[PDB]
RNA sequence: UAAGGUGAUAUGAACCGUUAUAACCGGCGAUUUCCGAAUGGGGAAACCCAGUGUGUUUCGACACACUAUCAUUAACUGAAUCCAUAGGUUAAUGAGGCGAACCGGGGGAACUGAAACAUCUAAGUACCCCGAGGAAAAGAAAUCAACCGAGAUUCCCCCAGUAGCGGCGAGCGAACGGGGAGCAGCCCAGAGCCUGAAUCAGUGUGUGUGUUAGUGGAAGCGUCUGGAAAGGCGCGCGAUACAGGGUGACAGCCCCGUACACAAAAAUGCACAUGCUGUGAGCUCGAUGAGUAGGGCGGGACACGUGGUAUCCUGUCUGAAUAUGGGGGGACCAUCCUCCAAGGCUAAAUACUCCUGACUGACCGAUAGUGAACCAGUACCGUGAGGGAAAGGCGAAAAGAAC
RNA sequence: CGAAGGUGUGCUGUGAGGCAUGCUGGAGGUAUCAGAAGUGCGAAUGCUGACAUAAGUAACGAUAAAGCGGGUGAAAAGCCCGCUCGCCGGAAGACCAAGGGUUCCUGUCCAACGUUAAUCGGGGCAGGGUGAGUCGACCCCUAAGGCGAGGCCGAAAGGCGUAGUCGAUGGGAAACAGGUUAAUAUUCCUGUACUUGGUGUUACUGCGAAGGGGGGACGGAGAAGGCUAUGUUGGCCGGGCG
RNA sequence: UACGGUGCUGAAGCAACAAAUGCCCUGCUUCCAGGAAAAGCCUCUAAGCAUCAGGUAACAUCAAAUCGUACCCCAAACCGA
């Protein structure tokens, strides 16, 4: 009874990123998700000899709160929200809004 | 006689250091990390066994644990006990 | 594995968890040296170990 | 200046030890104060 | 300790009493006795500490009836 | 129950897992070193040393079980001493120790007050000791009452700061009676008839209903400010759900929840229903608790300090009647009334919270609130019993500052 | 479009106070009229924390004592090496017990700790290091004493104590010399030893204890005599001829 | 020669004198204040067993586990903050 998961196209509600798009890239048990290119970060990754690391100014993805984001409904064009129901004895997500499975 | 069983679980680790090495090369003597619980008789026989390797004798001791101090909280390491034991002329152990 | 080895003999059961022993015996030597790059043997053998004799105890008297 | 503290372990343990506290019903109460306060070290016993 | 065995009659407390009526505790102790009585049916004697009142009670009923008592009761004699 | 996981400071490494034996949560199991009642003996707790037996051995040794004490019962054995008894060896069953408060019993202070102090008070308090239970204790009138009657115990409000007690000081302080909470009565002292008749406990089964994981669970967008919107301004929708918490500022409609509706393979509490084991109901005839009641001497308890002092308890010495009898009705006597001691059992209303869950607060918000918001009964102090701190906050996010 | 709090300013009320507003602050505040109080601090040799003063003052812990050269280093009175000097030598040397518990050795670091500096350290961090049949404990035996089945005694708790069982500071089998590690050695290695247990043997043939006896088994002082440890001198051997 | 040390090598290695508070000495002499215990050790038998075990005899083999062992120890490491 998660209702974003892995490998969902999702679209961000707040912040800076608000309006984008992009994958989850993964979740995390903090009730955070890691969005791909969304929330972006320009560490100054500190050099270490060993592990073959440079070390340099990175642009990496930060969390984001998984509140913020919401599973995209492709056929409406917009943000939606997740239901569960049981369809052949298995609980399975759909979009409020129109009532479709999420698949 | 000792379990098989038994005798798998007494020895730990073999012991590397400049003494151990040392000891390796001129005396004929093997330096094991073995369990604190480990009696001689026992450690020889799971040398016998599990190395495939005559042993002359055992000499065990009792290595006690350093204190030490991650940050500001005091903590001791454990106590383990070491095993010299010295295999018959010409026994090579790898 | 516990489904797969409940179909077995005391026997077989007995000389399949001494096989694991050894094993896990050769982990802890090759571990202490620089040898073991997979340290999660480890653990699997172990816990492998506590299964058969689990295993074992249902048998005999349970 | 001989100071009143002379330490012998020995002695230290059948004074205070966990096996003396035992012996007698007022040691044990003692030990049993001890517990119900949350001591670490319920005794004098290494 | 000062107990008769027949009656149950332990020391109990109280005071002294002065005539400036100080009070002070004391006991007050059973006049106890140990004293062998013969017991015909078993024939031997079967020593008893036992107080006065025990004595007369033993009299009254039978030292036989007395020891039955005391078994029940779960006391040896 | 799942698409994410391999607890935390604390990353990484090596890995597992994704529609179902990854992980997580719950039931029932398994494992469960040593010390500790500690129990094979010992001991400076976490160590030292056995004995016996059953199996194995590569014959060097292994393994694993048992071996405390007391009580009780049984078996065998067995002194002085003939029989016996004491004693002795086995066997079975139970106990032991720990734990907040509450409860019953055994012991039991002093400071203090009396403007000193001794009776008195503090107080049967503090404390020590023994024992028990989820409650305990008490309890089925030898009770009150007043010539009318009540009808076991316990607890609450009155009666009443009354009547009394009291160096008649300081202080102590009822009862009768009334209003309530809750209410339940039974058995043995013994034999006859009839024979399994109510009730209770243990123990299976069945039903209901909890508990121990869980499942679903409504409805919002645009725009302005801004680092960010949950704020402003617009226009909507849900509501048996506007409890609460989170989310980059204040969100019914983003998330977790909430109302509401459902859920248990397995274990288990409580109700009734029912089987089995033990237990005996109803009827007639009786019987009706002796070193006891009373008494003397000494103490204690009763509001009641020996007083004119009834009543209860008993350390001591005595000692009835026994229902045509006996107890009580506050010295004592007479009359009347009322009850039946010297054997027991008994739910409820009452007391408490170490602990579990839920919810609440004109309670605290880091010198407060627990001593302790933090790895605190820690550091540190003390031979020891024991004493005993300080110390919270970057940011929305480490983006924790490469060069 | 900036809350409380902080800090200025201006105005205002008879006063406790109030209002407004700049800066700081970055999220809360709260009119009114009622309600309740952990409701107001300069004092209590008050309590807790912070920070002053004396004051860059006294002191830097035995009056055994230093000097120089070189080294390392960011830097050397203090560290390493060297040569002088001085101090202890029935100790200020060496080895243990008790007690401590890693302080040992090596590398590395110098914030704090070291009464100064510190490259050094008993300081920080990491790694290493303690080898036993014969040393000690354990073990067998007991002393003072402790516990103590039954037991005797005691309101309870418990006290004393028999059988027993514990308890060294005492009695009881056995190892020496040399060599070696950065750090262990009667423990490792080299040589040469010893002990008391089993087990098996062949040879013999009275063994057997919870009992009997011996032994173990013992004071102070004094006196010698015999010895060795150890030292001195000579000889010998190696080196020297200032 | 990593200036720490490592490997090889190696003469004489006697005598006299002096000499403990150490050893013989748990002795001897002496004094009164009259000087642990128990085991190990040796020995004696009892119940027993009886031509078996057990004992001593050498010889062979196995055995000796466990824990302590660093370092300070008249001191900068113990008792004195």
């Amino acid at each position: 009874a998660a209702k974003i998961r892995r490998d969902d196209e999702v679209i961000v509600l707040t912040g800076k990123d608000k309006g984008k798009r992009g994958k989850v890239k993964n979740v995390l048990s903090s009730g955070k998700v890691i969005v791909e290119g969304i929330n972006l970060v320009k560490k100054h990754q500190k050099p270490v000899p060993a592990l073959n690391q440079p070390g340099g100014i990175v642009e990496k993805e930060a969390a984001i709160q998984v509140s913020n984001v919401a599973i995209f409904n492709a056929a409406t064009g917009k943000a939606d929200r997740v239901g569960f129901r049981f369809e052949d004895g298995k609980k399975v997500r759909f979009f409020k809004s129109n009532s479709e499975t999420i698949k | 006689m000792i379990r098989e069983e038994r005798l798998l679980k007494v020895l730990r680790a073999p012991h590397v250091s400049e003494k151990a090495s040392t000891a390796m090369e001129k005396s004929n003597t093997i330096v094991l990390k073995v369990a604190k619980d480990a009696t001689k008789a026992e450690i020889k026989a799971a040398v016998q066994k599990l190395f495939e390797v005559e042993v002359e004798v055992v000499n065990t001791l009792v290595v006690k644990g350093k204190v030490k101090r991650h940050g500001q909280r005091i903590g001791r390491r454990s106590d383990w006990k070491k095993a010299y034991v010295t295999l018959k002329e010409g026994q090579n152990l790898d | 594995k516990a489904k797969e080895l409940r179909e077995k003999s005391v026997e077989e059961l007995n000389t399949e968890l001494l096989n694991l022993l050894r094993e896990q015996f050769n982990l802890r030597m090759q571990a202490a040296s620089g040898q073991l790059q997979q340290s999660h043997l480890l653990k699997q053998v172990r816990r492998d170990v506590a299964r058969v004799k689990t295993l074992l105890n249902e048998k005999a008297g349970a | 200046m001989k100071r009143t503290f002379q330490p012998s372990v020995l002695k230290r343990n059948r004074s205070h030890g966990f096996r003396a506290r035992m012996a007698t019903k007022n040691g044990r109460q003692v030990l049993a104060r001890r517990r119900a306060k949350g001591r670490a070290r319920l005794t004098v016993s290494k | 300790s000062r107990v008769c065995q027949v009656t149950g009659k332990r020391p109990v407390t109280g005071n002294n009493r002065s005539h400036a009526l100080n009070a002070t505790k004391r006991r007050f102790l059973p006049n106890l006795h140990s004293h062998r009585f013969w017991v015909e049916s078993e024939k031997r004697f079967v020593t008893l500490r036992v107080s006065a009142k025990g004595m007369r009670v033993i009299d009254k009923k039978g030292i036989d009836t007395v020891l039955a008592e005391l078994r029940a009761r779960g006391e040896k004699y």
